Order: C-alpha cells, then structure tokens, then sequence
C-alpha cells in the first residue's frame, strides 16, 4: 500500500502565510509533488503554487509556504504522478 | 550506480520472426524499466514504459514483460522497420540507483553466409613524399560481420599500428564491408619488401592472403 | 512536447562545456524529469544526469559527479548542463530528454531532442589530402578501386564518383580518428576488370569547413 498524509490549518488567513505538510509512505522512488492554492469550484485560477521534492534524503516528507491576497472557499491541491488530492478550505479576511 | 546487462549484444533475424531481448539489473527495481529504439542518425524513441506498458503510436507487436531484476522485450512479427538497436533503462529515481542504460541489442537482417572478396592497396608515391605510408586492405560484401584481419610485414605479425572501419548492413544484399588501414613511416616502409593482408572468415575453409612486393609497385 | 538543444560544437580540451535545452508544451501545474544523455560515435547511450523542473532536485551519474552541474529556470523552462574540463573521451552526441510529468506514472524518457554534436579537440581546420587506392597492376575477374581521404578536420567529408554518375558498388566508410587528432576516411568502388582499359574513375571530395574541392583520378601503376 502507498499512502499520503496532508496537513493544513483549518481556516486559511487572507494576507498571512500558511505551511502545508506533505508526507508519503510506501515509496522508495524519488518524485516531485506540487502543492497549490486554487479557485473554488472549477480550479480555473491558481493563487500560489509550490513544488516539493520527496526522496530518501528528506525522509519522504516536505512542506510549502503558501499565501492568498485580495470569495468564501479555496482549493488546497496536492498533485504528483501517483496521487491527486484536493480539499475545500474556508477563508477569512 | 545500477548496472543494466543486455543479452545478446547482437542478433540475426528475418522478417516475420519472434525476437526476444533480455535486460538484467544488478538489483531489484520492481516495474521501473523502459525500452528504447534507435535507428542510425536518429534520436532514441520510447517503446515500453513501466516494464509492460506500450507507448501510444508504437505498434502492438512490441511487448514488454518482467518484474524485479529480469526483463524481456518481445517483438511478435518482425517488420523491415524493426531493424535497429534496442536499449533498456532503469527509470527508478534515487541517489542509490541512477537512470543507467543497458549496452544495447542490435537487430540485424539474417541472410546466407557470404565470403569476403579481399583486395590489398599499396601506398601512392604522392603520400610517400610527405613521409608516411598507408597500406589499405579491403573486405567487400561479407556475412556475417565477424571477420579477423591480420597484417603481416615481411612475415612478421603486426600489432597496434592499424585501424579498422566497418560499414552498416547494405541496403540491397544485407552484407558488410570492412576497410583496414596500416600506418607506417616512409623509412620503415622502404625497409621491408612483403606486405600481406590475412583474412579469416566463417565462409572460408582456408585463410585468404593478398600480398604485394614493394619493388614491384 | 518539443525539446531543442543549443550550445554544441567545437570545445577546446580543458575548457568547460555549456548546453541549453528549451522545452515547449510544458504545463506549469506539473514538474518534469529532464535528463541529459550522451552517445559516442559507434557506442551506446550513456546517462549523464537529470533534474526535476519543479523542485530543482539534481541527480547525477557517479562518473559525472564533480564535473557535471545541471541547473534550471522556471519561466524560461530552460535546463542547462555544465561539464568542466572537457577531454576527447567526452566527444559525443548530447541529447536532451524528458518525461511526461504527472500525466504518466514513470520517469521514462517520453520526449527526446534532435541532439547536438560536441567535439572536444585542439586541432585546427585543415583540408584533406586525397590519395588513390589501386592495386600494383590492373590484372578477367573482380577489381576494386578507391580514394583515401586522409588528415582532415573537422567532419564531415562527402565522396562521390564520376561527378555523381557512379553510385553502384560504392562503399564510403565511416572515418577513423588518428592519434594525431586528424580524421581519415576510405571510399571504394567495385568495377568490371575489362573496363579498366578505357573507362576512367575519378572521386570527388568536398570539405566545406576548409572550402576544398579535390578531384582525383584512380589508376594502377603497373
């Protein structure tokens, strides 16, 4: 089995920076992952994006610092070759 | 880095044959293996990714199999366009691995055994003025590729003073040609009388020697 | 997806090579595993190294470590290879290759560039000397005649027979690199032995880098 763990703050702060933790298990091959803040609900616009590497060197964990500046919700998206996972996040101004 | 061993290095096949090419890794890489085709003068082309998945555009006759250390490329009904060199590559990214290519497997057109017709050329008087003598031996239209050329200067075996060059498989009769150049100085050339090219080949029961005397040029 | 190599050609021994690879049809949403692959004349494929376009994570072959640096650009989508202290051994066709990003599950090289020839040599541009290849005597049977195209830099040399009229039985061999650093090429033709009395054979040698056009009549001495 190959599983992933995505960690994020509950409500996204508009203006302030947020840390998004990605952890992967069951992988021995090194690969890249993209963590992005995208529009709700069609993902037509991307606000902030961060590419992270996952390998044996960093123990298959990484994070990206992402922010949103001036809408009720955004999408947090984590994409790679092996998985694609999105979560709807509420925002406060 | 990981080592990728390909066997065989070359194989002879005809149109319609089933061709089997093996790739062996020094350690386990699960399904992370790719197969490539390369024609002379052209860039390599991906055929199989993930050990067993054929790329779109690539004909269904190409199929990959195997997991772990041993891998197999099968071409079911061999076509004229399929004659090329084939490479395996580990695709597993990591510090302990590296994306190493295998040595390669040349798929050559099988035909009947043909003996080489051997020709020897003395150096011209134009070249001797500059101070160097090139003696050329020609092996014309032979099959298969494996042929040994031995230079003899006054019945003495030569080593380290000759360069060989082989053509690609011919477009019409599927034969190879070989050119060997023996390089000597003018002073060393004038010392000796007899210059011989000795050829051994599968299509010859006895060696073919073509020779010339220097004074008779 | 298209990959274009640039920065190839003649490199002096000891100097540092720098090659650029521009990628078209790359999406910003995905990261790409972009590799450099080299091939020496008459040899197999050798993986030099690779980089992820997203994170910038670098991977290299053990022989390439200490000599090779692979760098990236985000907006330009250009991947640059740097190889320090170049040697005649490093003479190869250098390919830029890439995966298909997050769309395909493996790091296989889906896309390949046309490749750029890198020649590491200290030799200067020199026109070839053309010498006839003929037996001692003319000698019913099979006869062979040719031309030895010796001591030229750089490649390539094009050889035709009788102003392009003769094509049958012509074998123009690949060049050999001599210890001097100059190239030597042989071109031969099989001919009917009876025609040797009246029919003449002349090889036409063109070398564009030095702008030399040499025609040479081939006949046996006796």
């Amino acid at each position: 089995e190959q599983t992933y763990v995505i960690s994020a703050p509950k409500i996204f702060r508009v203006g302030a920076s947020e840390n998004i933790v990605i952890q992967v298990y069951g992988y021995t091959e090194a690969f890249d992952a993209t963590i992005s803040i995208k529009s709700y609900p069609d993902k037509k616009f991307s606000y902030s994006s961060g590419h992270v590497h996952l390998s044996s060197e960093n123990k298959f964990q990484n994070s990206a610092i992402l922010t949103i500046q001036p809408v009720s919700y955004v999408y947090l998206e984590v994409v790679s070759k092996h998985f694609s996972k999105s979560k709807r996040m509420p925002i406060t101004y | 880095d990981i080592q990728m061993t390909q066997s065989p290095s070359s194989l002879s096949a005809s149109v319609g044959d089933r061709v089997t090419i093996t790739c062996r890794a020094s350690q386990g890489i699960s399904s992370s293996l790719a197969w490539y085709q390369q024609k002379p003068g052209k860039a390599p082309k991906l055929l199989i990714y993930g050990a067993s998945e054929t790329e779109s555009g690539v004909p269904s006759r190409f199929s990959g199999s195997g997991s772990g250390t041993d891998f197999t490329l099968t071409i079911s009904s061999l076509q004229p366009e399929d004659f090329a060199t084939y490479y395996c590559q580990n695709t597993k990214v990591g510090s302990s691995y590296g994306n190493t290519f295998g040595g390669g497997t040349k798929v050559e057109i099988k035909r009947t055994v043909a003996a080489p017709s051997v020709f020897i050329f003395p150096p011209s008087d134009e070249q001797l003025k500059s101070g160097t003598a090139s003696v050329v031996c020609l092996l014309n239209n032979f099959y298969p590729r494996e042929a040994k050329v031995q230079w003899k200067v006054d019945n003495a075996l030569q080593s380290g003073n000759s360069q060989e060059s082989v053509t690609e498989q011919d477009s019409k009769d599927s034969t190879y040609s070989l050119s060997s150049t023996l390089t000597l100085s003018k002073a060393d050339y004038e010392k000796h009388k007899v210059y011989a090219c000795e050829v051994t080949h599968q299509g010859l029961s006895s060696p073919v020697t073509k020779s010339f005397n220097r004074g008779e040029c | 997806v298209q990959l274009v190599e640039s920065g190839g050609g003649l490199v002096q021994p000891g100097r540092s090579l720098r090659l650029s690879c521009a990628a078209s049809g790359f999406t910003v949403h995905s990261s790409y595993y972009m590799a450099w692959v080299r091939q020496a004349p008459g040899k197999g494929l050798e993986w030099v190294g690779a980089i992820f376009t997203g994170s910038g994570a670098e991977y290299k072959a053990e022989w390439a470590k200490g000599r090779v640096t692979i760098s990236k650009d985000t907006s330009k989508n250009q991947v640059v290879l740097t190889m320090t202290n170049m040697d005649p051994v490093d003479t190869a066709t250098y390919y830029c290759a890439s995966d298909a990003g997050y769309d395909y599950p493996t790091h296989a090289m889906h896309y390949w560039g046309q490749g750029t020839l890198v020649t590491v040599s200290s030799a200067s541009t020199k026109g070839p000397s053309v010498f006839p290849l003929a037996p001692c005597s003319r000698s019913g049977g099979t006869a062979a005649l040719g031309c030895l195209v010796k001591d030229y830099f750089p490649e390539p040399v094009t050889v035709s027979w009788n102003s392009g009229a003769l094509t049958s039985g012509v074998h123009t061999f690949p060049a050999v690199l001599q210890s001097s650093g100059l190239y030597s090429l042989s071109s031969v033709v099989t001919v009917p032995s009876s025609s040797l009395g009246t029919k003449t054979y002349t090889c036409n040698v063109d070398h564009k880098p030095s702008n030399t056009k040499v025609d040479k009549r081939v006949e046996s001495k006796y």
